[PDB]
RNA sequence: CGAGCUGGAGAUACGCUUUGACUCGGGGAUGUCCGAAUGGGGAAACCCACCUCGUAAGAGGUAUCCGCAAGGAUGGGAACUCAGGGAACUGAAACAUCUCAGUACCUGAAGGAGAAGAAAGAGAAUUCGAUUCCGUUAGUAGCGGCGAGCGAACCCGGAUCAGCCCAAUCAAGCCGAAGUGGCUGGAAAGCUACACCUCAGAAGGUGAGAGUCCUGUAGGCGAACGAGAGGUCGUUGUUCGUGAAACGAUGACUGAAUCCGCGCGGACCACCGCGCAAGGCUAAAUACUCCCAGUGACCGAUAGCGCAUAGUACCGUGAGGGAAAGGUGAAAAGAACCCCGGGAGGGGAGUGAAAGAGAACCUGAAACCGUGGACUUACAAGCAGUCAUGGCACCUUAUGCGUGUUAUGGCGUGCCUAUUGAAGCAUGAGCCGGCGACUUAGACCUGACGUGCGAGCUUAAGUUGAAAAACGGAGGCGGAGC
RNA sequence: GUAGGGGAGCGUUCAGUCCGCGGAGAAGCCAUACCGGAAGGAGUGGUGGAGCCGACUGAAGUGCGGAUGCCGGCAUGAGU
């Protein structure tokens, strides 16, 4: 018996061509280019998962030394204080305190200054 | 393309017979057979009636309105009736005419 | 009424290891099968030789094969199977079917018993073993 | 271990295949049976040779864009079906003993459920058919089961034409497929059913 | 045969038919001109004659090769058959003997088959008993730049089965069993309730799915009158390539015996053994498929034949080459009439279940071209995405969940191929759809898995049954090696 | 993790078997935010208008982005 492609390819093709959403020009309309775009998208996808994790910590650190410097300190110094006050092991959350709770952030600056000098 | 060979260019009626229409619309309705087309498998009975339009400009006056005429059928009418309904056929012999073979079933009249 | 799987013609199972699937050339995209050059859609570079060792090796030889005998071991007659008798038609029916060639008796089995052998030839220590155990070996004219 | 239906009541004989039947061996059998029955008709002009077309084309180089010999290759629409089906067999010789073991093992399956041995359809009278249904009714043959009749009586066979019921099989010319294909086996004519080897 | 018919033809008019049309089966009778072509010519289908019979019309004859004459031959056939003649690419990893291969092709002769055939044989048992074919022996024996590679036969099993003569039943066709009401539906054949037939539940059709409605099927009938010699030189055939080369075969030269005779047995001799050439026929088993029927883990419109029909259109001076194209509806009920327009085309009305079937008539993807809406964009540097966050919109696997879209930030060198090394200014590609590449074979070899028997295992050709498999032990493999 | 070797599977046509579905709407097509580890699979809705899914087993003309690939349709250059 004969077993022509019929239905299999078009379905295979529509799947790809639907991942292609706000894809500019041919990248959303023609299969070969839509599919091709996705290979490169795969690189970006797998990489950006572990990248966001560097991206955020960066943002986190930036907010910390901003507030640390508001109370005559800095990230390097502040963190060492909290480290030297072993009791203090915030690390995660610490950026939100600086940004939302200034009263609370000050307390932790004052504790960090002790454990150091 | 094929056409009415599925039978044998063979009917079960004559251009005179009274027949009942089994199947479809016009079910049970009876009438005389006025046209029998064996190869085509067509029956013109006083049954199925149609309203045919006339595309007639030059053709004998432009007054080509609507016409009352009956439209042909197949084997969607069971041939020959006497006990008030449709039947098969089985008993042949001769009447006064030997050469002729009649038809009949659970009864004996056609 | 309900949905039923049912046993019979549809319950007949493969047999486990009975027959695996062949090789269809696309297990991932990365199948551009054979080698990567000089292994081509052609009809064989060949597989033997004519210098690749076979030539460069010697002999004029001379082949013959005159007569080869059917080995009828001593252990077949002795040990098991009580003397049903040799002759010609009985040795065949028991288990020594061959035609076209003559038979031969060889000294392998050692149980000692009275036996009368009807072979077409036998080895020195085969004759001098049937007689020593009791029995005669009949060789034709 | 099996009784009888009409004519006597013995049966009991035959050392039926151990253990509680093997599907694997029946599988081996059916396959072979269907493989033999398979006709080898394969409508394909596989070769670039077999399809109707000339031999030279539009020159080796400089036509600008091509490289073709002739309109008959499989890369061409209307060319050969290079690697298509050609007329062949699939008929092979399944070892003798496996065929013998086959139907024995298949009969065993019908013993573990609904088996049936009969001595003549004196219970039939002519062909009549209407009367086979009458006889079958007496022995639980209602029509809820597909039935296989293996009789040598040329008249009792003639009373087998009906639906979801019977397939009529002659002169002990049985099949492992036919018996597994139906629900009940009316083993009937005890000619092959007793005595061999 | 028993009422319709008047070809496809979808088309009106004239008519024909129970004093039996039509169609089907079987004979006849007419059969222009060309073509073996045949009176002569000829650039096929056209010119031009003569002779006999005849009232003109018109009819008959006029070719060569066989034979007394009756009567035969020319020419055409898809493939198959034998014959005369006979390549090269290719293999030999170069090439020259060798291989491809006596294949392809040309030519001759013929038939439904042909060929071959009645032992101067095979051959080593003083077995066999015409030929062809199939299995097998056996990739054995052997041939071989002893290389590539080529490759028998006897025995045995099997299909079929003969030896004779001379010279001195199937087509035309007819008969053929048995269902009715309600329901859903445009439509019943489906559903439901009770019912029957079955030697017939194969199959097609009928508004949808059919045992019982039509055609049929199982079964039966059925036709007037219809088919069924040795030698030397040169070479060669088969495993036969100059080899130790026998034997057949024959172009050139020679040239015997006649049964106490001749030929053969692989130089050659003797012995032992097999057989009678120099005359002819001979069925069956075998092969092929233009054609016909049946069937299919064959195709279903880029498939399948080149063609759903066309060797057409088109291309070519010619030989030759050569397409693509399917689908209203159950039924034409094929849309009268109205409106814009010269028309084309549309909108209605009507038919229909549907016109979401309207004649560019089943479905109607995608590329591609548009109209409308949402969110957006005119300080911007860009493999076009990706992650994160904010804004706007929306709520039918879908309200914490997202879905669409959008601003800004970060990050970010198409794909494939080829390659030490590809974004590469290296290859390919306009886009989409479809078509498009590791197969099949062999009683082949070798291994993994598996099953059945197991010191044993197994059948091949065939034969008989085939809604199906059984038989068949010829032979093959273990079984002892050197 | 490239060549390559080994393992488990998804999908298509045909087939045998069983379970079914369908004009109160089959295949195909279209949309989708659902499921599965992937090939993939289901629900709902829309179109279509007459056939078809699931399970086991069998067989293949069984899976396409490439071949200056073949056939066909349509773009660009350009209202030049
Ligand atoms: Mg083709
Ligand atoms: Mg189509
Ligand atoms: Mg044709
Ligand atoms: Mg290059
Ligand atoms: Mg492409």
């Amino acid at each position: 018996p004969r077993a022509k492609t019929g239905i299999v390819r078009r379905r295979r093709h529509k799947k790809v061509l639907k991942r292609a959403k706000g894809f500019w020009g041919s990248r959303s309309k023609q299969y070969r280019n839509a599919f091709q775009t996705l290979l490169n998208a795969a690189t970006y996808e797998y990489r950006d998962r572990r990248n966001k994790k560097r991206d955020f910590r960066r943002l986190w650190i930036q907010r910390i030394n901003a507030g640390a410097r508001l109370h005559g300190m800095n990230y390097s110094t502040f963190i060492n204080g909290l480290k030297r006050a072993n009791i203090d092991l915030n690390r995660k959350v610490l950026a939100d305190i600086a940004a939302r709770e200034p009263e609370a952030f000050k307390a932790l600056v004052d504790a960090s200054r002790n454990a150091r000098q | 393309p094929s056409a009415g060979s599925h039978h044998n260019d063979k009917l079960h009626f004559k251009k005179g017979d009274t027949v009942i229409v089994l199947s479809g619309k016009h079910k049970g309705q009876t009438g005389k057979v006025l046209l029998a087309l064996p190869r085509d498998q067509k029956v013109v009975v006083e049954g199925v009636n149609v309203i045919t339009k006339n595309v007639k400009p030059s053709m004998t006056n432009p007054q080509g309105g609507q016409e009352q005429r009956e439209l042909a059928l197949h084997a969607s009418k069971v041939a020959l009736v006497d006990p008030e309904t449709g039947k098969a056929t089985r008993v042949r012999k001769q009447i006064v005419d030997g050469k002729k073979v009649r038809v009949a079933v659970a009864s004996g009249k056609t | 009424h309900d949905l039923k799987p049912t046993p019979g013609s549809r319950k007949d199972r493969k047999r486990v290891g009975r027959g695996p699937g062949g090789t269809d050339k696309t297990a991932g995209r990365g199948h551009k099968g054979q080698k990567s050059r000089s292994g081509a859609g052609k009809g064989a570079f060949f597989e033997g030789g004519r210098s690749r060792l076979i030539a460069r090796l010697p002999k004029r030889g001379f082949n013959n094969v005159g007569t080869t005998y059917e080995v009828v071991k001593l252990s077949q007659l002795q040990d098991l199977e009580d003397t049903t008798f040799d002759r010609d038609t009985l040795e065949a029916y028991r288990l020594v079917r061959r035609k076209n060639r003559p038979v031969k008796l060889l000294a392998s089995g050692e149980i000692s018993r009275a036996v009368t052998v009807h072979v077409d030839a036998a080895s020195a220590a085969a004759i001098k073993a049937v007689e020593a155990a009791g029995g005669r070996v009949v060789l034709p004219e | 271990a099996q009784i009888n239906v009409i004519g006597q009541n013995g049966g009991r004989t035959i050392e039926l295949p151990l253990p509680e039947v093997n599907s694997g061996v029946l599988h081996e059998v059916v396959t072979w049976q269907l493989a033999s029955r398979r006709r080898g008709t394969a409508s394909t002009r596989t070769r670039a040779q077999v399809s109707k077309t000339g031999r030279k084309m539009y020159g080796q180089k400089g036509t600008g864009n091509a490289r073709h010999g002739d309109r008959s290759v499989p890369t061409f629409v209307g060319g050969g079906v290079a690697f298509g089906p050609k007329p062949r067999s699939y008929d092979y010789t399944l070892p003798r003993q496996v065929r013998q073991l086959g139907l024995a093992m298949a009969i065993a399956s019908r013993q573990e459920g609904g088996k049936l041995v009969a001595v003549d359809g004196f219970d039939i009278a002519d062909a009549k058919t209407k009367n086979f249904i009458s006889w079958a009714k007496q022995n639980g043959l209602d029509g809820t089961e597909k039935v296989l009749l293996v009789t040598d009586d040329e008249n009792t066979r003639r009373a087998a034409r009906n639906v979801s019921w019977v397939s009529v099989l002659p002169v002990a010319g049985v099949n492992v497929y036919d018996i597994l294909r139906h629900d009940r086996l009316v083993i009937d004519a005890a000619a092959l059913e007793i005595v061999e080897e």
